[PDB]
């Protein structure tokens, strides 16, 4: 009754808003006719409808509504997309101003988009000819509230990409730009950020990599790295994104580095190793810190901030790579700072086994002095005095006094041998090393 | 692409929803039914390459008769049908009021009348069944576009009569 109501009162906009609205809640509500007004005709028929009534967003607001309710939970065929499609986008062109137009006809464009493939070219060709990309852009882009919208939008974007004949179009269009202005617009939501870092990766072409644009995607990304250490999904689409960041262009990580993006690789590293473990995600970040650890003066930068923090298990591998330990910057030695700042003793262990000049550790020694610090002190000695001829050399240190804590460990104190099997720095060195060498 | 409309009319009780079930849902012979209102239909047809184009069939319900035929539901048609069951000649005189009612309450942008085509519904069954000769007189008489015998429950001739009217449609 419905609906013969519509049929035969086309010329007037209330009836159809009313009873649209009507039958758009009763389908909402009961899933059963689904695909049974379907059947009966009602599709073409009101995008006819729309057709004739264009003059007021309300009745295209209603109509699109209705599409949305109705078309869900069901997989249509190619000559369904283009009675449909071109439609509802002439539809959405003629009412752009209208936030709640727009806002349906997105829903019900992202409901409805997704021998064969050939019939299904002609379609995405003419869908693309169609300016749909034009559209949704200009309305995610004017309009930046009501957050739902810019979810929609990311969503079609994302449908977009995966044309023969998009990643082009969009470049030309600038959708980075937007995406990334969301993006920003958007720190504290999971999903609206979730979806763009996909985007992010997908979007990459070589137009955009320099900087002005770089930059900007550099910071955005650590951002929102940084923002949800923890969520694996996250986290997992960011860093592949940044690998095809890095895949496409080297010169990135210039700025990368330089905008705190250590911060991420250390606490995941340190993260995935002690919770669950997924190959994939540590292989993939594994690949990207060795796309990274060319350019040593990043590696350099990265040892003094690596350093900085108690790292210990990140300061093994960073050895294992290379890094020599005397990037000092001749305001105080790396040997220096380290000791200053509380650090670890396994710290300074790493540090003196590995090449440390003997003045700037003499300069650690007085300084750790002056810090009263068993531990440190007694790590100190064990590399400036001691001998294989079982002796102590501990002379021309002015060290103020002595104490027995700290010539403790110098003793031999054969009772135990300390055991470290902990090999989880140097497999994660392996593993680095590995795509490092394969890679080149 | 193109989409047009197509009315079906007749009397009452000729399996009028037959016809067009067998058309566009597949659904042949089955209980026969009233028909309260009017009820819609979709056909996708492939006619040429690059050329799709969509029909909107409406089995008008024929129980008003004596009702006025409203102009509304020819309003915007492109097309239009009269299908009548061989077992009456009530049913062949309300044929005859179809053809007079849409001669006076339809137009077309070239105002010439449109395509109208005269089935013979039912014809596997006794024992008025194919007295096509009997027919002829208002098939040239009517003046009509063509005139084509059917079966809904057999679905003998449903294709190829709908076939060329939508190709005789199209031809104009």
């Amino acid at each position: 009754e419905v609906m013969l109501s519509m049929l035969m009162h086309s010329s007037s906009k209330e009836v159809f808003q009313a009873s649209a609205n009507a039958l758009s809640t009763l389908l909402e509500q009961n899933v059963n006719f689904r695909k049974i007004l379907l059947s009966k005709g009602i599709h073409l028929n009101v995008l006819e409808l729309m057709q004739k009534h264009i003059h007021s967003p309300e009745v295209a607001e209603s109509g699109c509504k209705m599409l949305n309710h109705l078309f869900e939970g069901s997989n249509t065929s190619l000559d369904i997309m283009a009675a449909v499609v071109p439609k509802i986008l002439t539809v959405m062109k003629r009412h752009e101003t209208s936030l709640p137009v727009q806002l349906e006809a997105l829903r019900a464009i992202l409901h409805f988009i997704v021998e064969f493939h050939h019939k299904l070219n002609m379609v995405k060709k003419q869908c693309f000819k169609n300016d749909i990309h034009k559209l949704v852009l200009a309305a995610l882009n004017r309009f930046i509230g009501n957050p739902g919208i810019q979810k929609c939008g990311l969503k079609v974007i994302s449908s977009i990409v995966h044309f023969p004949d998009a990643l082009e179009m969009l470049s030309l269009e600038g959708a980075m730009d937007s995406v990334l202005h969301t993006l920003q617009m958007y720190p504290d939501d999971q999903e609206i950020q979730c979806l763009g870092l996909s985007l992010i990766g997908y979007l990459i072409t070589k137009k955009n990599v320099f900087i002005g644009t770089g930059h900007l995607l550099a910071k955005i990304l650590v951002s929102s790295l940084y923002r949800f250490k923890d969520v694996a999904e996250i986290q997992t689409k960011g860093f592949q994104t940044i690998l095809a960041i890095l895949k496409l262009s080297a010169s990135f990580s210039k700025l990368l580095v330089h905008h705190s993006f250590d911060l991420v690789i250390f606490h995941q590293m340190s993260s995935n190793i002690m919770e669950q473990k997924d190959q994939q995600f540590l292989n993939l970040c594994c690949k990207c810190f060795a796309k990274v650890a060319m350019d040593d003066y990043l590696k350099n930068v990265m040892l003094e901030r690596a350093c900085d923090q108690n790292n210990s298990i990140m300061v093994e591998c960073l050895l294992l790579l290379g890094a020599d330990a005397n990037q000092a910057k001749e305001g105080s030695s790396l040997i220096c700072q380290v000791c200053e700042k509380e650090s670890s003793p396994k710290l300074v262990e790493l540090l003196l086994n590995s090449g440390s000049r003997e003045q700037d550790v003499r300069k650690a020694l007085t300084i750790s002095i002056g810090k009263g610090d068993s531990q440190i002190i007694s790590l100190l000695l064990r590399r400036l005095a001691l001998d294989a001829n079982n002796s102590i050399c501990l002379g021309g240190f002015c060290i103020g006094k002595v104490e027995p804590s700290w010539l403790g460990p110098l003793f031999p104190d054969k009772t135990s041998n300390l055991r470290k099997q902990t090999n989880i720095a140097s497999t994660l060195a392996r593993m680095v090393i590995r795509y490092q060498m394969k890679s080149a | 692409d193109h989409l047009f409309k197509v009315l079906v009319v007749g009397d009452a009780a000729v399996g009028k929803t037959s016809l067009v079930q067998r058309y566009s849902q597949d659904s042949f012979s089955k209980h026969y039914k009233s028909t309260v209102g009017v009820d819609f239909a979709l056909k996708v047809l492939q006619w040429s390459d690059y050329e799709i184009v969509r029909l909107q069939l409406w089995d008008i319900a024929g129980l008003e008769r004596f009702a006025a035929m409203t102009r509304l539901y020819y309003r915007d048609a492109s097309a239009c049908v009269i299908m009548f069951d061989v077992t009456n000649a009530t049913t062949f005189s309300n044929s005859q009021r179809w053809k007079q009612d849409l001669d006076s309450k339809l137009t077309l942008p070239n105002g010439e009348p449109v395509p109208c085509l005269l089935l013979a519904n039912k014809c596997d069954l006794s024992p008025w069944a194919v007295s096509r000769d009997q027919i002829d007189r208002f098939s040239k008489e009517n003046g009509f576009t063509g005139w084509t015998e059917t079966s809904v429950k057999e679905n003998k001739n449903i294709n190829e009569a709908m076939r060329v009217l939508i190709e005789k449609m199209m031809r104009n």
